[PDB]
């Protein structure tokens, strides 16, 4: 049965994940990339009047230059979306895009809108991360500055749970391998929205795959890389770390009521939402707290979840999270079956809805019922979402 | 082949794709002359008729794509009625419109220069590939007209209002980088891989990968702007340009009015708007000879070019004196790729120069017009100095020393002993005889006059005052050096006041008489601005300065006492004697632009009669004195041809463009009917007295042109 | 009686509004300014355990340098707030701070948290507005670029409704006068949290007032200023425009249930929330649409509202909004009784909660029941909130 | 991080941190005991092999750097011989620190290289946010190109950057010495040529010394002041 104010994810569409170091998006603005996605996704669903969109919630982190000044509205104005709608940009570092989904979800539930357009974007090519950073010395008075370096935290959380260089590299291979497969088999054809770009020759052409993926990634090739955050005794290498990727992800959301009226079959339904905090030093541990809080709110045990999408920030962090969540021995059976941020890249403001969207496609394709999408956040945070197929 | 013309050869290719090539056999460049536009029609009709075609690629067999249009052939087609003119350009647009309606993908492989109509052809196609070493733009505004082949229709909908208004109004060329960012072009590649790009692109449009139909749509329908978003966009543009273009608005202020009106319309209706407004800028008799502009332009552009292949290289330049004029000459010479030395005697001078040059460069960067990397180049081009040690390789030297015959002679003669002997020397003086200064030098052949106007970076005109002992090579180099600095030089023989200034004051003489006749100067300039002048007489006097205008009065009075030596105090003496020194002082005819009845008190002693006058007469008290003086400048041999005699006013004093010039304005009235008009105002002085030669050619039914 | 999940504003505290051009905050980071505010506010309320704060929602616009990387958490970590809590930065240009209040509100209502700490900050001195701006040319293809210049929009909206230069300057005078009055009479003593700063001599001292206020502001002194956004025929002057101000505003929010349990008397209660959109060209008209939507959801008529807080962006926009809301003839009786952004400055990411917070103090002080806080947003947006005193 | 760059014999670096890590949960009094205890360990172990030396050695320096400091001639005007690589750097550094410098060379192509590199560095900071456009203006004006010695009249210190050639450098150095004040200081930037050798060409060796910069001039901190056998203290001091 349906409850009028139940949150329903109607559709999901992401952009082809392209490299930042001269990738396929090196000549496209984050605003346009987002505007085009939102526009195209709305087309596939001609039954949802763009005018009904009460608000467009977009996730973005480095909000300056191209991504500054509420990119949500800036990207929404170049869409068929009326000027009568609103738009806000939600930043929570890594989990920005997911928090966006939560904001709309809560709005719908409380009767403050019927149709929403959530998602996120992050063009780390035009707006790099280290760009425009001013470390506040005062922070060292309440927390270690080193905790600001995601890499070092991966090293710390890694040592604690004891993950060997081999264990991490092996994970990266699994990610690339599973990503390529999903791509070749067409398990991405529905979510990836073809998008214009430029090849290494400046030529114009449409890409519908993820440049980031590297099928040739073997344990041999990975064991050749050097420690990225700790030369003298490190395991976290560029190979086991997520990729710097420019990309956007969209998601149309609305109430089951206004949905049932439009007679459009749901893709999934949000059951529980959760956000939690951890110490900055081991921020990668954010998922477990956030997940446990979500499971309790959804009245479900970790075992009840059929498929899981854990944003692969670092193999050194993903593995520990999976171990404490007590599902490491279930990995190849229900965890990131299409690869992770290591092969698909990790666009800060985009990864939130991206992993969740992919999660749904996994469930739909594998007849799953309950799904879980969670990710670690910088400076000690976590976020989780439990969807349901009905 | 499918079509083999003399300008366009539509050759077939693989997979039914056809390549329409632009190659004007016989000529060096491709341009839309009568023949070209004609063959395009036959070309499109051929492709259109051929049902086997599966795509169309547009290219060029020259170094450039398609330069502007050679308008000399279109002139006879602009003097007809606005109906037989609008429907005329309408039919011309039918070609490009049809090419745009081809039920097949079309790409424009821009290899090089694609200006004016050249770009308009590209805007017609669906996709556009461009070589990184190419340029594109619409410099129509420099001619007094705006794009007439769908330029104001396609660009605004392709790149956006703001971007189009900027590209059009300015008429600036654009590099691949910029053309790509605004989305004027869809792909930028190296010259070598241009053909491959256009080919690879077309195939991606045919396969259906690229929606060539969806990309064409934007320039067939209304603008995406809101009614509200339009008001903001257009009004700001209009205003911004209105204050920088002034009363004589060629293409800038009109282009926007055409886009604002055709905003809610599709291509077809938008084209009609473009055509209509285009005629308003090109039509005939109602005092609108925008015809004479080209009659003068197509003669200067050729005359100057001939001088440009003669002139020596000006790889190294230098100016004497920093500060006001020096900082400008250095700025202009630096911003145009010419290393210049700022010579002076005291460190305090170089500071002033470098400062002002820096204030202008930062001015553009602090808004987005200039690149920080560019500001660096410009600044490096300017090289300070308090000696002549580095004057060893300088080709042309300019003097900007204080207004003093003696001083200027000492300085000039001084530098002549520190540069090559084949080097050219030039003074920027305005009230001193070039033939006088040359006497100090030991090489007068290389000495000429290079007159700039304050501000050096604002005013276009640069008078090349040829002395009595100046060689042609000397003048040639100066003229060329001026053009290189983005200016418009004109050769003028040495005489008290030269050409522009000598004509600008008699004009003000008519103004001085109006104020003395109790005529409100506010009403005067409002009428002169309604006429076409950028600034009004009173307002202009404030800009130049009452203290300056007062000094210039004496310089011209002494020059030609027989007609320019009045003396019965005027508004000039009034304000000067009343401490109202103008805009720099903060008080002139206006307050600084504000109005205040306190100025009336000062002008009272000048009112000798409360004479009544119509706005029509006000125009005569001003124009007649100015036109006649021009006739004298041509008769005394100050300017060689009538063509040069008018453009010197168009670029200097700011003579209304669409009205041609002082001499052309005379023709617009009739030489015989002009002298009759002058006689009625003969009771005002020698300033309104037609010359003997004018009276002679008056009865003969002779006009200054033909 | 109240329902368990009813949103209740427990307390409100803001910093002294100081000038940006060498003001009192010229040597204080936005992060610290926020962290200190949140810390001090939590002190006055010793019965709300910081550990219970499910999340800290902070509003900020120019998120780069000091304000970049989710300043919500950055400022939260230097607070007594545990590392177990979460934080997110919500950007909606001007209405950022208010959107923050809404996000938490909806969260509380949906059972996703019990205690929150909302607010916003904007240090336009260290991170100016024109800093790091990259105008997307493509925007001109869907909307006028000029609409990006808030000033010009004020001009347009003004021309439309017909507001004379005198009408605007007179408004600015009323704002400064009323601000000074409220200050002198101590109507700000409760909300303003004393904060360390530096006087014009680099000396260290605590400010408890708003530098921005200028009591000498007379119609004569304002009629001397020249048009700021349109020299040739303008009315919007620097005097009738909001001030560039560095400042932060805080606000503790929680459910009535967890509130009734702590036996702490509420400051107000949220009844309705609304966001709306308008054309960028006249974005200043955002309040009316947003307000009308809020009144309908609150089941109230504009007349039922006792006090109104309309963020004064420009006298040219505030007046029209008040006219169409049909309350211009009630101005001096119930509209911004303590002055506006013209005299109190307008810190982009802060004003949202600041105007609302001050709105509550006005109601409490003047025995009001229903209150309204609304503001126009850049690029064509609006937001409104209807509080209630019980 | 310190353990790796301090190595086996850790003085104050690696210890200071161990002292703070232990006294972390302690107050002043208890923390003082920690500080004192660890301080004794360093003095009787690591530093027993003289703390006296390092200290007195620094003492000699702060006084030496002070003696040099106020006998030294103020350098209001400077110049460099040769643009391009090293010249563009010496000009940049002198310009970015408030010292008007002249870029002297023989061909126009050289000045171009110098002005270009100096511009590339200035724009580099502005094109990210670290330098003010108004600041880049001043710096650029501070650098004044030239192909002669006509303006070397008020230059106080001249630096040479000519190609590595004993003969060439000597000719150039001796040349500039006839176009500057007699009390002006000359300095070569050479790296493989004896300063005492170059000085022999000059007629005022007392004012000639060696100012060694390291490529890139704007990156490397150290600048060797190679004193010749006939170099005066005032020369080195300046
Ligand atoms: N933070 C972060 O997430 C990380 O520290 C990063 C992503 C910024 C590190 O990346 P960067 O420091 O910018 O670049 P980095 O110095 O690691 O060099 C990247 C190189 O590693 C290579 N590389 C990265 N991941 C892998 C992998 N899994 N297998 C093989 N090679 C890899 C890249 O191909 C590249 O080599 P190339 O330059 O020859 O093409
Ligand atoms: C939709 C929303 O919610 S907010 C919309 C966004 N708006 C904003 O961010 C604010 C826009 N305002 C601005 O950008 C700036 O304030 C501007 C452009 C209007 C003015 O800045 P500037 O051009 O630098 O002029 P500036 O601020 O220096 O002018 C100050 C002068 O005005 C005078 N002045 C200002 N306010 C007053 C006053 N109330 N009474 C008397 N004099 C005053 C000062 O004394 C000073 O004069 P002085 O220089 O002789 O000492
Ligand atoms: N009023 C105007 O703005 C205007 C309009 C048109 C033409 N001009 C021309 O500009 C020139 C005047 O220049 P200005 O306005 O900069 O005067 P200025 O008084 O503003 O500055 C004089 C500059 O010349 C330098 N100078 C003087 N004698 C020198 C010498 N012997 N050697 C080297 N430098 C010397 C001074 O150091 C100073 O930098 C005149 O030829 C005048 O006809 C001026
Ligand atoms: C260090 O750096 C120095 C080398 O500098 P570099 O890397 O720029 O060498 P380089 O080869 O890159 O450039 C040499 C520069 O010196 C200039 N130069 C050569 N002879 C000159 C002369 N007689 N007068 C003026 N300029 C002259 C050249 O024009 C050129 O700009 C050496 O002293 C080495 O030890
Ligand atoms: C290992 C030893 C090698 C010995 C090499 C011998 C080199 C000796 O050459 C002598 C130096 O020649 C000087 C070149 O002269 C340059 C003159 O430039 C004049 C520039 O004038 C500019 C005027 O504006």
């Amino acid at each position: 049965s349906l409850n009028p104010r139940d949150v329903v994810i109607v559709d999901f569409g992401r952009t082809p994940m392209g490299r930042s170091k001269g990738g396929m998006h090196r000549n496209t603005r984050a605003e346009d990339m987002s505007a085009h996605l939102i526009s195209k996704v709305l087309e596939r669903n001609s039954k949802v009047d763009p005018g009904e969109v009460e608000d467009v919630i977009w996730g973005c982190v480095n909000q300056t230059l191209e991504q500054g000044w509420n990119i949500a509205r800036m990207a929404s104005l170049m869409t068929q979306i009326p000027h009568t709608s609103a738009a806000q940009t939600v930043s929570r570092l890594c989990g920005s895009s997911m928090s966006a989904l939560h904001t709309a979800a809560q709005a719908i539930m409380t009767g403050n809108g019927d149709v929403f357009v959530v998602g996120g974007v992050e063009h780390m090519g035009h707006v790099s991360m280290m760009h425009g950073v001013d470390p506040n010395p005062h922070m060292s008075l309440y927390a270690a500055k080193a905790s600001g370096m995601m890499g070092l935290t991966a090293e710390m959380l890694g040592k604690m749970h004891g993950i060997s260089r081999e264990q991490q590299d092996a994970f990266a291979v699994r990610s690339h391998q599973l990503a390529h497969k999903a791509t070749v088999e067409g398990k991405f054809k529905d979510e990836i929205i073809p998008m214009q770009g430029y090849d290494e020759n400046g030529f114009l052409k449409i890409f519908d795959y993820d440049e980031t993926i590297r099928p040739d990634t073997t344990l041999e090739s990975l064991a050749a890389l050097k420690p990225a955050f700790n030369p003298k005794g490190g395991t976290v290498t560029a190979g086991t770390s997520s990729q710097i990727t420019d990309g956007a992800s969209c998601m149309i959301v609305m109430s089951a009521q206004r949905a049932k009226d439009l007679g459009l079959e749901p893709l999934a339904v949000i059951r529980s939402m959760a956000v939690a905090g951890v110490d900055p030093a081991i921020m990668g541990y954010g998922p477990v707290p956030a997940t446990q809080k979500a499971l309790k709110r959804a009245g479900l045990n970790m075992a009840d979840i059929d498929f899981i999408e854990l944003n692969e920030a670092f193999a050194a962090q993903a593995l520990p999270v999976l171990k404490d969540l007590k599902v490491l021995d279930k990995m190849n059976e229900k965890v990131n079956l299409h690869g992770g941020a290591i092969a698909l890249g990790h666009p800060f403001g985009c990864s939130g809805a991206r992993i969740s969207g992919t999660l749904l496609n996994v469930m739909k394709q594998n007849g799953g019922t309950f799904g879980l999408s969670t990710m670690c956040i910088g400076l000690g945070q976590g976020i989780a979402t439990v969807f349901e197929r009905v | 082949m499918i079509y083999e013309g003399k300008a366009i050869t539509v050759t077939a290719l693989e997979s039914g794709i056809v390549e329409l090539k632009f190659d004007l056999k016989g000529e060096s460049v491709n341009k839309f002359n009568r023949l070209t536009l004609n063959e395009l029609r036959q070309a499109v009709d051929a492709i259109k008729a051929d049902a086997s075609v599966k795509g169309v690629i547009v290219s060029s067999g020259k170094d450039v794509f398609i330069v502007g249009a050679d308008i000399t052939e279109f002139v006879e087609n602009f003097k007809l009625p606005d109906a037989e003119l609008i429907a005329g350009n309408l039919e011309a647009n039918k070609i490009f419109s049809d090419f745009e309606d081809l039920n097949v993908p079309t790409v424009a492989a821009i290899n090089g220069i694609a200006l004016g109509g050249g770009l308009e052809m590209c805007l017609a196609a669906d996709f556009r590939v461009m070589a990184d070493s190419a340029k594109i733009g619409l410099p129509e505004v420099k001619l007094g007209i705006y794009p007439g082949f769908g330029g104001t229709v396609r660009l605004p909908r392709l790149i956006g209002v703001d971007n189009a208004v900027e590209w059009i109004a300015s008429g600036k060329e654009n590099r691949a980088e910029d053309a790509l960012k605004v989305s004027a072009v869809d792909a930028v590649v190296t010259a070598d891989k241009l053909g491959a790009a256009a080919l690879d692109l077309i195939k991606r449009a045919i396969s259906g990968e690229l929606d060539y139909k969806a990309k064409r749509q934007p320039k067939l329908e209304k603008l995406k702007l809101n009614a509200i978003e339009q008001m903001m966009a257009f009004e700001t543009a209009k205003g911004f340009v209105a204050g920088q273009a002034g009363p004589n608005y060629p293409a800038p202020v009109e282009a926007i009015k055409t886009i604002q009106k055709a905003a809610n319309f599709g291509r077809d209706k938008a084209l009609e708007v473009e055509a209509a407004g285009f005629a308003k800028l090109a039509k005939t008799s109602a005092s609108n000879c925008l015809i004479g502009l080209f009659l003068n332009d197509q003669e200067l552009k050729k005359k100057a070019k001939v001088y440009d292949k003669i002139a020596k290289d000006v790889k190294q330049a230098a100016v004497l004196g920093a500060g006001i004029m020096g900082g400008g000459i250095a700025y202009q010479s630096a911003s145009k790729g010419t290393p210049i030395l700022m010579k002076d005697i005291n460190e305090h001078g170089i500071e002033q120069g470098l400062a002002e040059a820096a204030k202008l460069l930062v001015g553009r960067v602090d808004k987005g017009r200039m690149t920080p990397a560019k500001m660096a180049e410009v600044l490096n081009g300017i090289r300070p100095t308090l000696s002549y040690g580095d004057f060893g390789n300088v080709d042309l030297v300019v003097e900007a020393v204080v207004e003093n015959p003696k001083v200027k002679q000492a300085v000039l003669a001084e530098v002549e002993n520190h540069v090559r002997e084949d080097a050219i020397l030039a003074s920027n003086t305005s009230t001193i005889s070039i033939s006088l200064l040359a006497k100090a030098l030991k090489r007068p052949e290389n000495f000429v006059g290079m007159h700039f106007f304050n501000p050096v970076h604002m005013m276009p005109l640069v008078e090349v005052i040829r002395g009595e002992k100046s060689s042609d090579l000397a003048v040639a180099t100066t003229v060329a050096y001026a053009k290189k600095m983005g200016k418009n030089p004109i050769v003028v023989n040495d005489c008290p006041g030269f050409l522009v200034n000598r004509v600008l004051f008699p004009y003000f003489g008519g103004f001085a008489k109006l104020v003395s006749a109790g005529v409100d100067f506010v009403r005067i300039d409002k009428v002169m601005e309604k006429f076409g002048w950028p600034m009004g007489p009173a307002y202009l006097m404030d800009v130049v300065g009452i203290d300056t205008g007062h000094h210039g009065r004496d310089v011209m009075a002494e020059g030609f006492p027989d007609r320019m030596k009045d003396d019965r105090r005027s508004a000039i003496d009034a304000l000067y004697e009343a401490k109202r020194l103008g805009q720099k002082n903060g008080k002139g005819f206006y307050a600084y632009k504000l109005v205040d009845s306190s100025v009336l008190e000062v002008l009272k002693p000048i009112v000798y009669e409360q004479r009544d006058v119509t706005d029509e007469d006000i125009i005569n008290w001003m124009m007649i004195p100015l036109c006649l003086e021009t006739v004298r400048c041509l008769e005394d041999g100050i300017v060689e041809t009538a063509a040069e005699a008018d453009m010197g006013l168009v670029y200097g004093i700011g003579f209304p463009l669409f009205r041609g010039g002082a001499l052309r304005y005379i023709d617009s009235i009739g030489v015989a009917e002009f002298v009759a008009l002058a006689d009625q105002y003969a009771e005002l002085g020698a300033l309104y007295h037609p010359t003997a030669k004018l009276r002679e050619m008056a009865k003969n039914g002779q006009s200054f042109f033909g």
